[PDB]
């Protein structure tokens, strides 16, 4: 029946250290990964500190930027889920954006098509990288933006003036790794310094 | 949550207080929509005034400048000898809501009035008549906006807690009937019967022992 | 005639002995925990209490003729009074009619001098349905709708 008060459950998740839990719900929607991010845990994030420090210092941060974003949308959601759609911080906003995209763009995969049946790792640490940086730039223009409504009222205004940034960087997940990693590399790069050039363009152009 | 016989009184108790709670703010939704109907419908009446004081207003400028020519106006404006509007407000209370009264003057407090100009009486009894229509129709139009407001979010409460809240509750309630029903009840059966099982295979055993002897 | 007294623990009717007993027997006369509370001597709940065959002790030769319609127009008034007090915790109480006033009335005299009989004040059923006069005769005699004809022009005069 799905709940996880099984004997078998339970004493399984006594003694195991990583616990990919699923959930039925993701898996009505088509997700296909079903992995519930908010009752899933590993243990052993602990011990490879030192294999994500020798591969590169920005996943150990942005991963917890990640993880506190999954956990503000869960929040932002159980509120909207009485409150309405209105009323809400341009700041809560920008968090649920950004969040959805994590959700259909990264943690998504298809996992029966040319391009998400494998996934290199570095190009999830440049996927990581991206909507992390999307979050922190729209944060930064929300913070001082030439007044409050210049500031973080302007997200509709992105949605628009910033469109092809982020499509693009919804559809990065697209490609194939067996397309070449330097190709793959040099697209996300790219990717990434065109959002930063034009949001931090837009950002000091009338404010 | 963790099923218990405790949890499944307060679950069920949380599903009556919800009921409760559901009712009161239905009862109080109805009420604060027959206020905004009986506002709107007011409304509606008094714009027919803003036609006729217009109207009236109108006939005695017509007549004022027939008498006069061209009224002054500039510095004092002219066209009238009363309405030297100030506004005042007031907060009233239906059904919990504040609704806002307005007077000002030739409506209420804060009126004044010196001269006036040739039909200047003429004009204050038609232009500056229309003073207290257009009083009681902002404050109409104010109480109305505050109703249709609370209205909103009185019935978004009501939608809410009859849609999420209460259909949240009962599977759980019937979740936690199950889980103690459902799997303690019936093991106890079966440890027990397990239980008389082991009973009756020992009686046996002696008795078949006793008679090989 | 039994009147079995039965104790429902947990203060819940899903309790396997009064669930059991209540198809076998024909009614319901609840204790309620709040109006002990309430210091109502008699505690009795007598909106969700009911007799599944009270309508053979109400009649003409036995009691009195005015038995049905005095029950009936007591319990729909006493629902009206406990919704109009919900109603009054919520709306402020001046938005209320005269009714919603005198439904309120009616239902604290209905538990103040009504339900609140005296450990000892035995009251035999015609002085018991005198007191229910008194207290119905307030409203008029156009409002006690539940009421039938013959009726009120007999017993509402007082």
């Amino acid at each position: 029946g799905g709940d996880f008060s099984d004997p078998v459950t339970s004493a399984t998740l006594s003694i195991v250290q990583v616990f990919w839990g699923l959930d039925k719900k993701l898996a009505q929607r088509k997700h296909f990964p079903s992995v519930n991010w908010l009752i899933s845990y590993s243990k052993y994030s602990t011990a490879l500190e030192s294999f994500y420090e020798q591969f590169d210092p920005d996943f150990i941060n942005i991963r917890t930027k990640a993880r506190e974003v999954l956990q503000r949308e869960d929040d932002l959601n159980e509120i909207v889920q009485l409150v309405g759609k209105d009323a809400l911080a341009e700041g809560d906003k920008i968090t649920l954006e950004t969040a959805k995209l994590l959700r259909e763009d990264y943690l998504a995969q298809n996992a029966f098509t040319p391009y998400d049946k494998f996934c290199p790792f570095y190009k999830s640490v440049w996927m990581m990288r991206n909507i992390i940086h999307f979050y922190n730039l729209a944060n930064q223009a929300v913070e001082k933006g030439a007044g409050m409504d210049g500031q973080k009222i302007t997200y509709t205004l992105i949605k628009h003036r910033l469109g092809d940034l982020f499509y693009r960087l919804v559809s990065q997940k697209f490609e194939d790794p067996a397309e070449g990693e330097p190709a793959l590399v040099a697209k996300f790069k790219k990717l990434h310094e065109d959002l930063t050039a034009g949001f931090r363009a837009l950002e000091d152009e009338t404010r | 949550v963790v099923p218990t016989v405790t949890m499944l009184g307060v679950m069920k108790s949380r599903l009556v207080g919800a009921t409760r709670g559901h009712a009161l703010l239905k009862k109080k939704s109805d009420a604060l929509t027959v206020q905004f109907r009986q506002i709107l419908k007011n409304i509606v009446t008094t714009k027919e005034s803003m036609g006729e004081v217009m109207k009236d207003s109108s006939f005695a400028l017509i007549e004022a400048k027939y008498v006069a020519g061209e009224n002054i106006k500039h510095i004092v404006l002219e066209n009238v000898q009363n309405a030297s509007i100030k506004v005042r407000s007031r907060q009233e209370n239906i059904a919990g809501v504040k609704i806002p009264k307005f007077e000002y003057f030739t409506d209420g407090e804060t009126k004044n009035d010196l001269t006036g100009l040739a039909r200047g009486g003429q004009q204050v009894q038609q232009c500056r008549a229309a003073y207290v229509k257009a009083i009681e129709l902002l404050v109409e139009l104010a109480s109305l906006q505050t109703s249709f407001l609370t209205l909103d979010e009185a019935i978004k409460t009501t939608n809410r807690r009859v849609n999420a809240l209460e259909n949240v509750v009962k599977p759980r309630l019937e979740n936690t009937i199950t889980y103690i029903k459902g799997e303690l009840d019936e093991l106890e059966r079966e440890d027990f019967f397990r239980l008389k099982k082991i009973q009756g295979y020992k009686k046996r055993e002696i008795e078949r022992q006793l008679a090989s002897s | 005639t039994q009147i079995p007294i039965l104790t429902m623990p947990n203060d819940d009717i899903t309790h396997p002995t009064p669930d059991l007993t209540g198809y076998i027997t024909e009614g319901q006369i609840y204790i309620d925990r709040q109006l002990q509370n309430r210091q109502i001597y008699p505690p009795i709940n007598v909106l969700p209490s009911l007799s599944r065959l009270m309508k053979s002790a109400i009649g003409e030769g036995m009691t009195r003729r005015d038995h049905s319609d005095v029950s009936n127009q007591l319990y729909a008034n006493y629902a009206i009074g406990k919704d109009v007090q919900a109603m009054k915790a919520v709306v402020g109480e001046e938005a209320l009619s005269s009714e919603d006033l005198l439904y309120l009335e009616f239902l604290d005299k209905f538990e103040r001098k009504f339900v609140a009989q005296g450990a000892y004040d035995s009251r035999n059923i015609f002085q018991s349905l005198d007191l229910a006069w008194t207290l119905l005769r307030i409203f008029p005699r156009e409002l006690l709708h539940r009421i039938p004809g013959k009726t009120l022009d007999q017993y509402y005069s007082r």
